RNA sequence: UUCUUGCCUUUUACCAGAAC
RNA sequence: AUCCUUAUGCACGGGAAAUACGCAUAUCAGUGAGGAUUCGUCCGAGAUUGUGUUUUUGCUGGUUGAA
């Protein structure tokens, strides 16, 4: 939701927040407003933040307006969430083949809780990696 | 109400004659364990029930004792038989208080 | 919590019929107890009640008698061959002669 | 689409925000949001949203978006449920969605009809009533029906009714393995109403008697696919009452005959059984096919619409009152007037029967009962029933005549489907049409448009519409419809299924219980038809001639219907372990031929689908294995049976074992010999189920058998013998095993049981698909034991399939005592635990990462998978593909540098062996070469391991395999040789090891990267992945045997490969038997001293001989009595059996003999003691009186024969004195009872007194003079002339445990040479037990070192 | 925080069997049970000695 | 792009036809 | 001074259960909560909402491994 999950404005506000967060995740949506796909990731992901609050915190950022991290996806710029964990990018394997970032929207609002969880343990652990509890390979 | 920061503590640790009943409820008892072994050649004793022929009788049953027949040393434990909650136990407890009543 | 079944609830009558692999460990227990010594009479008795479970009605037959013939000389034996043979008159009479 | 209802909500909210572009405005919105998302709720719900402070505006917006995702929403479920219906695509959660979404709207529709029945009256006009009701009553004073009795207080059958009700409820929980709450709290009750049975009945009939208002039930939408709904959850409580209800009133329906023959399920018939009947009835009227006068026979099918949606109560109750006693009629109209609940949303029944309550099949059955008279008249269903005193059995007449008086020949319902057969003389069929014209007018001839057809048959079998015929037909639906009144059930023609069979229409046609049916006569055979293949053969009772065909097949809703279960199956696979997933399918498969079993052959369509769906299947597990798709699997990993390890998939298409995949080979002494490869094909299931037709005739055969067999048994004056039977024991419906079940005489009163099985698909939530088939009535209608070993042979046998698996990887010599612990097991055990979903989720995932593992050797191959051929890290093992499950287990597998470990322990041992045979080979030195820490996995290259120097020189041979007997020592001269250790994980196709080695050799050789040192050596290559070895090279005289034996003993015992064993094994969670039972040892010692009656044995002293030895040790040969000693160490009893040495005179196998003897005796003991005194654990010393005693304690399986990790000191029962006396002083053989604790357990306890033994006993077996000498160190105290221990005080009884226990502690000191310090677990360890210790070997040692580095 | 005092295992003639923290419960079986019976008759003596 | 077939299970790319 | 009834407080002992037990700046409650019913009437104390734990809290002991 627009309203609910707060949304981030320019790069180094972005940066902050993947920095600040010490104890809890950071899930960053990086995606264009107006988009279909993007806007059902972004309601999944209220859904996910209150209840996760406490391990997880999301963000939301307007990709065509903050352009300082088209580093991050190597300017294939689809609709995109990212992990982050004491400033340190969090990979997290999916069928997906890329597994830095899940391209790609779920419609479990449990199972998206289930990854957010698994990658929040793996980050605990310290592993930069972290196998999913569910395949996708389809969604892609 | 928030999910709790999934930390993984295995810290309890504990054990008394009080505090193994409760948690023999919630263990598996020796005879599911014994069914949930399956011998590897044999093919596995199954159980028929008319709901579902799937169940798997499993090595409870000792091999010749199967050949034979059945078995209540598979029903070996009185720590997990379904007791009632607080609340049924009442109910019930009422109802026969209200029979008894009827019957006089 | 999700507790676990109540134990004495698993499933008793109208199982599978006893295998093949199964049955062979029972039978090989059984001359081993027969061979080591007659009981004298009831290990072949008890091979026989084996047999009727099992399920056969027909090797326990052929080895039973067999069984009864040499070695032992008890009452028992002779009224379970004749519980064996069901099969009304001749092979009863037979036994009961043998018997007697 | 789903995103539209999002789009709109969103959209909405921001116009929202920009309308109110305030102060404080963010709050405000998120306010807004929620008040949007609450009114959709409450729409859901179906409860209306009045916010007393909303202004108006905004509220009316509100009310404009939820009308708007009502819209869209409503539609939006419809389509996804088309689609679902349809089997075209849908999103794994998308359908669930749809149907909580499809649920709510269901719920809405009938609770807006029940709303709206309850503002507009009941439908039923008091006329109908008046004028059905009559119907009944007359049909019950016809009948003199006594109605049935409220259950008496001291009811005849009613403690087995009560038993009865109590097993169907419990039936849904004997398989499950876990419970949840409510389900746990339904056991608790139905364990109080058998424990407490008389207070139950009470409570029952109590309830019966004034209960009318219940706690509200929840109504779980079911899952369908094809189309969806109810389950009732009733409350635990109130179910047992019902229950009871529905064994009682159907019991005495049966047993009065409120139901007439005609009315389906009968407790007989199984559907298919009931259809073949049907089908003879119609070929078994009189003249029936003849047409030659005109005739026209008709055979209407239809479904009562809404028969259960719209039973008034009312009028139910008043039905009800003339059958039953008024008050238990009043209880069951309550019921049905309860508060439905469903997540959030209630509404309360006042209109349509509730289905789930568990009586409700028998009030329906009695409700179309009435519908049934309707549809008859009162005459003609007197003529069908017969007279009361003696009725007819189904579709029987007294005469010829009353069959041919009315037009309706034959009648049946099954359920909400009814099926008339008409018979018309050409005459009264013509005026019927007339009639129907007449009525209802026909200008245009669009008559045969709308008209409904079997399209499930060809154009040309199916019913022609020859317009004359179809006019009747409809006619005749319309005089059904006249017939029965509205407002109890809509018959409608859009569910009717007319078929004709006149002059020009010879194939009758009519669809009972899922099967399409289709009867062609004799005389109109030659039409269409090729006459084989999916066929009943119609043979009249008079005649006795072949009369009609009657063609089969699986209704088209039915093959649907399982196309829609096997899609089921396959979605929600996401944690569902492989294996469930083909538990499911094998059911799904099962449940589809045991039923339709003949008709499945000739229905293509259904065919189609069952290839497809398995291949589905199939690719789901293939899918799981990993992400590309193979380019075959091998057949091995799904049809091998579950045990084996496979998924055990019973198939259903023509699949090709290919011959590749049947090689095989074993690893032996004489060396390594294989097997490879008419055609290969995994049996299909439709061999094995019997056709129904065949079945019929052998159930009719063999109950003639029976009944002539019980004839003869009667003439003899005998019970009639069981075992005469067998041969057609297996067979007949119900089957003969039936008679002779042990139960039988209880299941006579479960009666109306067909019917309730049909109708827990209400009440239960999991659908069964046995639902024609209670096991208990009929029994084991099918057997496919034949087709799992079928399927094993076609499989080359276990041998060839294990070669595909990781089985000898395991390293067992044979696969005879392993066991499997199950998956399904493993996730329950670990499923009692404070688990976040995704922990929940992985353990589920774990089963089938194990399965991969099993199968990892035929998963993972080139054949298999292609692609990058990856190298797993530290190891030769590699991969076709990331099967990341199997190369998970394979890291598992290899962690802490597995491989290299073993491949230098193997070089170790290799070099050790050269040492132990220097001089006899000609070795000067034998050099372990330093190499690079990744040489072991080094596939691409390779070097040399072990260098060796010869004395002076080696006559070598030509490089050859390492078990070939011809070697000539003349070819090559050499003065150094080398070794090279090469591993690897094979797999099926590349797993020939020689192979393998004689390639790498001729490679390695002659390839510069691979330096060795000599150009003459030896390559043994060790497979790990099958434990397999061969050696390639030269040899030298002496040299090739010695190679041999180090490999036959290295793969024995190789501590390194020994650890690979056990970590494989892990993975596959197999393990070696051992014993079943929970060992006695230090950990449950304590175990022993319970409430629970228990009984120590010793076979120690059975046989004893004796070799006389004193102090000095002087020799004297005799043989001596023996004991049994068999303690209760509760109560301190001792039945010791003293066997006479008169047992073992003229005797040989003497050990054996004892064991059994010992058995014997025990078996004895127990008979003797009474159910109360029996024991709950013989507990037994040695390792194996196991066996023997278990074979003896079958009679008694209450009892559990624990073996002990004890060395238990009963041997020193002949240290004791008095009983040694008593074993020398019996001349026969002699039961003997002693308290072994003989005064003590007054004054100390059990536990303390055994304790006291245990001290007592070890010291003396310890050391039997010293434990004497302390026994007896006052003379003062006596013995007394009944008890085996000197009377002490308690303090003396204290200093003589501390000189026993110094005694024992001294002796092993000078024993084992050891410090008497310790720690006093070390203590309590040496005295009860006398355990092994933890005794390590050294081989174990190694392996536990190997896995610390 | 204080440790001001220990707290024993309060065993009985049921916990005898299974009580180890306290040593001699198979070693000096006799032993033993004097001292838990000993115990359990000062346990009681207490709440006597406290009624007087 | 939408609908219907067939790969099937996803991305291409297709199988083979309609509609815009 | 002896014996007993009631409640409570402390405790010996024995038993069951923890799906149970709390907590609240909450809302309402013998000026009626919630229920019964043979319909005449009867019982009469919590209910609602929020929320914390709840396959368990606090402490011990052993084997073990770790190495």
């Amino acid at each position: 939701a627009s309203v609910l999950l707060p949304q981030l404005r320019t790069g180094w506000h972005v940066d902050q927040a993947i920095v600040t967060e010490t104890k809890r995740l950071v899930v960053i949506r990086f995606g264009r407003k107006n988009d279909r796909q993007c806007m059902i990731m972004d309601e999944l992901l209220s859904s996910i933040a209150e209840r996760v609050r406490n391990f997880a915190v999301i963000y939301l950022c307007d990709i065509d307006e903050v352009s300082d991290f088209d580093e991050m996806y190597e300017l294939t710029d689809p609709m995109t969430v990212m992990f982050f964990y004491h400033n340190k990018h969090m990979m997290c394997d999916f069928g997906t083949g890329n597994n830095n970032k899940l391209n790609f929207i779920v419609d479990d609002k449990q199972e998206m809780i289930d990854i957010l969880e698994t990658i929040f343990r793996g980050a605990r652990k310290n592993k930069g990696l972290v196998v999913s509890p569910y395949d996708y390979n389809h969604k892609r | 109400k928030a999910l709790p920061i999934p930390e993984d503590q295995p810290k309890k640790k504990r054990a008394g004659r009080k505090f193994r009943k409760y948690k023999e409820k919630f263990r598996l008892s020796h005879v599911r364990q014994l069914q949930n072994r399956m011998e590897f050649g044999k093919q596995e004793q199954t159980v028929l029930d008319s709901y579902g022929e799937e169940v798997g009788l499993g090595m409870s049953n000792t091999s010749l004792q199967q050949a034979v027949g059945a078995t209540s040393g598979s029903r070996r434990s009185a720590g997990n038989q379904a007791k009632l909650t607080k609340v049924m136990k009442h109910r019930i407890s009422e109802a026969n208080q209200q029979a008894d009543e009827f019957l006089i | 919590l999700s507790y676990l079944k109540d134990l004495e609830n698993d499933r008793v009558n109208s199982l599978s019929d006893a295998t093949l692999e199964d049955l062979q460990k029972m039978r090989t227990i059984l001359k081993s107890y027969r061979k080591a010594d007659p009981t004298n009479p009831q290990g072949w008795i008890a091979s026989a009640r084996l047999e009727e479970k099992a399920r056969k009605f027909s090797v326990a037959k052929k080895i039973i008698e067999n069984g009864c013939q040499e070695c032992p000389r008890s009452s028992d034996i002779w009224l379970e061959n004749i519980r064996l043979h069901e099969s009304d008159v001749h092979y009863c009479k037979t036994l009961v002669a043998t018997a007697i | 689409d789903a995103y539209y209802d999002l789009e709109l909500r969103n959209s909405v909210m921001d116009d929202i925000l920009e309308m109110m572009p305030e102060s404080i405005r963010q709050k405000k919105a998120r306010t807004i949001l929620q008040h949007l998302s609450e009114a959709w709720r409450c729409w859901k719900a179906n409860i209306p949203w009045d916010v007393p402070g909303m202004p108006a505006p905004i509220k009316k917006i509100i009310e404009r978006y939820i009308k708007s995702k009502a819209d869209a929403w409503v539609s939006a479920a419809h389509y996804n449920r088309e689609r679902i219906k349809r089997g075209a695509h849908v999103e794994k959660t998308m359908v669930k969605k749809n149907l909580g979404r499809l649920t709510r709207l269901w719920i809405k529709n009938e609770q807006e009809r029940q709303r709206q029945i309850q503002k507009n009256g009941p439908e039923i006009t008091p006329e109908e009533a008046t004028t059905i009701f009559s119907v009944m009553v007359e049909w019950l004073e016809s009948r003199s029906f006594s109605p049935i009795p409220f259950p008496p207080l001291t009811y005849k059958n009613d403690t087995k009714i009560l038993v009865l009700a109590l097993e169907d409820l419990k039936d849904v929980y004997a398989s499950k393995v876990r419970l949840n709450a409510s389900e746990r709290e339904e056991l608790a009750l139905i364990e109080e109403a058998y424990d407490n049975p008389h207070d139950t009945l009470n409570r029952i009939k109590k309830y019966l008697l004034t209960q009318r208002v219940f706690k509200p039930v929840d109504i779980t939408m079911m899952e369908n696919y094809q189309n969806i709904s109810p389950v009732y959850s009733v409350d635990p409580l109130e179910k047992i009452t019902d229950a009871y209800l529905d064994q009682y009133l159907w019991y005495e329906a049966d047993q009065r005959k409120l139901f007439p023959n005609w009315i389906k399920p009968s407790d007989s018939e199984i559907p298919p059984l009931l259809v073949y009947k049907w089908t003879q009835g119609i070929n078994n009227l009189s003249e029936i096919w003849d047409v030659s006068r005109g005739q026209s026979a008709v055979l209407l099918e239809t479904t009562l619409g809404e028969m259960a949606e719209k039973i008034d109560f009312t009028l139910l109750n008043r039905l009800l009152r003339l059958i039953v006693d008024p008050n238990i009629a009043d209880y069951i109209t309550a019921k049905n007037n309860v508060v439905i609940n469903f997540k959030d949303m209630s509404h309360v029944n006042k209109y349509g029967l509730i289905r789930g309550l568990k009586f409700a099949s028998f009030i329906f059955q009695y409700y179309g009962l009435v519908i049934d008279l309707l549809l008859l008249g009162q005459e003609r269903a007197t003529d069908l029933a017969g007279p009361a005193n003696n009725p007819n059995e189904f579709m029987q007449f007294k005469s010829k005549e009353v069959e041919k008086a009315h037009p309706i020949r034959l009648y049946t319902r099954y359920l909400d489907r009814i099926y008339m057969l008409f018979h018309f003389e050409e005459d009264e069929g013509e005026e019927l049409t007339d009639e129907y014209l007449a009525e209802n007018p026909d200008p245009n001839f669009e008559n045969s448009i709308g008209y409904n057809n079997r399209k499930c048959w060809p154009k040309d079998s199916r019913m022609r519409l020859i317009r004359q015929d179809v006019n009747l037909g409809r006619a005749v639906f319309w005089e059904i419809q006249s017939r029965v009144p509205t407002s109890l059930t809509s018959i409608k023609w859009e569910n009717a299924f007319v078929s004709v069979y006149s002059k020009n229409n010879p194939n009758l046609l009519f669809s009972m219980c899922g099967f399409e049916v289709r009867i062609l006569p004799r005389q109109r055979m030659e039409e269409v038809v090729s006459n084989d293949e999916g066929v009943w053969d119609l043979v009249d009772e008079r005649t006795k001639q072949r009369t009609a065909k009657a063609y089969l097949k699986v209704s088209e809703e039915e093959i649907k219907k399982f196309d829609s279960r096997i899609r089921g199956i396959l979605m929600a696979s996401g944690s569902t372990t492989f294996t469930k997933v083909a538990a499911k399918w094998n059911t799904s498969l099962i449940s589809l031929f045991t039923y339709f079993r003949e008709a499945i052959v000739a229905t293509e369509p259904l065919l189609d689908i069952l290839v497809k769906g398995e291949t589905r299947i199939q690719n789901r597990v293939k899918l799981g294995l990993n992400s590309k798709m193979p380019t075959r699997f091998p057949p091995a990993v799904f049809y091998t049976p579950k045990e084996l390890g496979g998924l055990g998939m019973i198939s259903a298409s023509h699949i090709l074992i290919p011959a590749s995949d049947l090689s095989w080979s074993k690893q032996t002494d004489t060396g390594i010999t294989h097997f490879r490869a008419d055609e290969k094909l995994i049996p299909t299931i439709f061999r094995y189920i019997t056709t129904w037709e065949n079945e019929f005739l052998d159930s009719q055969r063999v109950w003639a058998e029976y009944a002539t067999k019980r004839q003869e048994a009667i003439q003899q004056n005998r019970r009639l013998a069981f075992e005469e039977l067998e041969g057609s024991w297996d067979r007949g419906i119900p089957r003969i095993s039936t008679l002779f079940q042990r139960d039988r005489h209880t299941l006579a009163y479960d009666r109306g049981h067909r019917i309730r099985r049909e109708f827990k698909q209400y009440s239960l939530e999991r659908n069964s698909p046995f639902w024609w088939t209670n096991s208990h009535h009929d029994g084991k209608l099918w057997n496919l034991n034949a087709y799992r070993t079928d399927v094993i042979q076609a499989l080359g046998g276990i041998e060839t399939i294990l070669e595909h698996t990781l089985f000898k990887g395991t390293g067992f010599n044979s696969w005879e005592g392993l066991f499997w612990e199950k998956a399904s097991g493993f996730e329950d055990s670990m499923q009692f635990k404070k688990l976040t979903h995704a922990q929940r989720t992985g353990l589920s995932q774990i089963p089938n990462r194990r399965f991969t593992l099993w199968w990892s050797p035929t998963i993972n191959r080139a054949n298999v998978y292609v692609g990058f051929l990856v190298q797993l890290d530290l190891t030769g093992i590699f991969l076709h593909g990331k099967i990341p499950t199997l190369k998970i287990s394979l890291i598992q597998i290899f962690r802490a540098h597995l491989w290299q470990k073993i491949h230098e322990s193997i070089v170790f041992d290799i070099c050790q062996i050269l040492d132990g045979e220097l001089d006899v080979l000609q070795i000067e030195s034998v050099t372990k070469e330093t190499v690079h820490p990744r040489k072991s996995y080094k596939m691409n290259s390779s070097a040399a391991d072990i260098t060796m120097e010869s004395v002076h020189e080696w006559e070598v041979s030509k490089p050859s395999l390492l078990h070939e007997t011809n070697d000539s020592f003349k070819g090559l001269i050499t003065n150094k040789m080398w070794f090279d250790v090469q591993l690897r994980y094979g797999d099926y196709d590349s797993h020939d090891i020689s192979r393998y080695v004689r390639a790498k050799f001729l490679d390695y050789t002659t390839d510069n990267v691979s330096m060795y040192p000599s150009p003459t050596g030896v390559m043994i290559g060790i497979d790990l992945a099958y434990n397999m070895y061969d050696a390639y090279g030269n040899w030298f005289n002496g040299l090739k045997p010695l190679i041999q034996n180090s490999m036959r003993t290295i793969m024995k015992a190789n501590p390194a490969l020994y650890v690979l064993r056990e970590r494989i094994r892990k993975g596959l969670q197999i393990y070696q038997s051992s014993v079943q039972e929970p060992f006695l040892n230090s950990s449950n010692y304590a175990e022993l001293f319970n409430n629970d009656i228990k009984l120590f044995v010793d076979d120690t002293n059975v046989y004893r001989v004796t070799v006389h030895k004193t102090f000095e040790g002087n020799v004297a040969t005799k043989a001596i009595n023996g004991c049994i000693f068999t303690l209760n160490p509760k109560t301190g009893h001792l039945f010791l059996k003293i066997i006479h040495t008169s047992v073992w005179a003229g005797q040989k196998r003497l050990s054996q003999l004892a064991k059994w003897k010992t058995a014997e005796e025990v078996s004895a003991l127990v008979r003797s003691l009474p159910k109360e005194e029996q024991p709950k654990q013989i507990i037994v010393t040695r390792k194996a009186m196991l066996d023997p005693l278990e074979v003896h304690m079958l009679d008694f399986p209450n009892i559990a024969i624990r073996p002990t990790e004890l060395r238990l000191p009963f041997s020193a029962a002949m240290s004791i004195d008095k009983l040694s006396d008593v074993v020398m002083k019996a001349t026969e053989p002699q039961m003997v009872l002693f308290n072994i604790y003989d005064d003590w357990l007054d004054r100390i306890s059990s536990y303390t007194a055994f304790s006291r033994l245990t001290l007592l006993l070890r010291a003396l077996k310890t050391n039997e003079e010293s434990a004497k000498m302390i026994l007896l160190s006052d003379p003062t105290i006596t013995i007394k002339s009944y008890h085996l221990w000197p009377s002490f005080t308690d303090e003396q009884w204290i200093t003589i445990e501390s000189q026993m226990r110094d005694l024992i502690l001294t002796e092993y000191g000078r024993k084992y040479n050891v410090n008497i310090s310790a720690l006093t677990q070390t203590e309590i360890k040496d005295i009860i037990l006398g355990q092994n210790i933890k005794a390590p070997s050294v081989k174990r040692q190694k392996m536990a070192e190997l896995e610390a580095a | 925080l204080g440790l001001l005092p220990k707290p024993e295992p309060k065993v009985k003639l049921s916990n005898m069997m299974s009580v180890f923290e306290n040593d001699q419960n198979i070693t000096d079986p006799t032993a033993w049970e004097k001292v838990v019976k000993d115990q359990v008759d000062l346990r009681k003596r207490k709440h006597l000695e406290e009624n007087e």
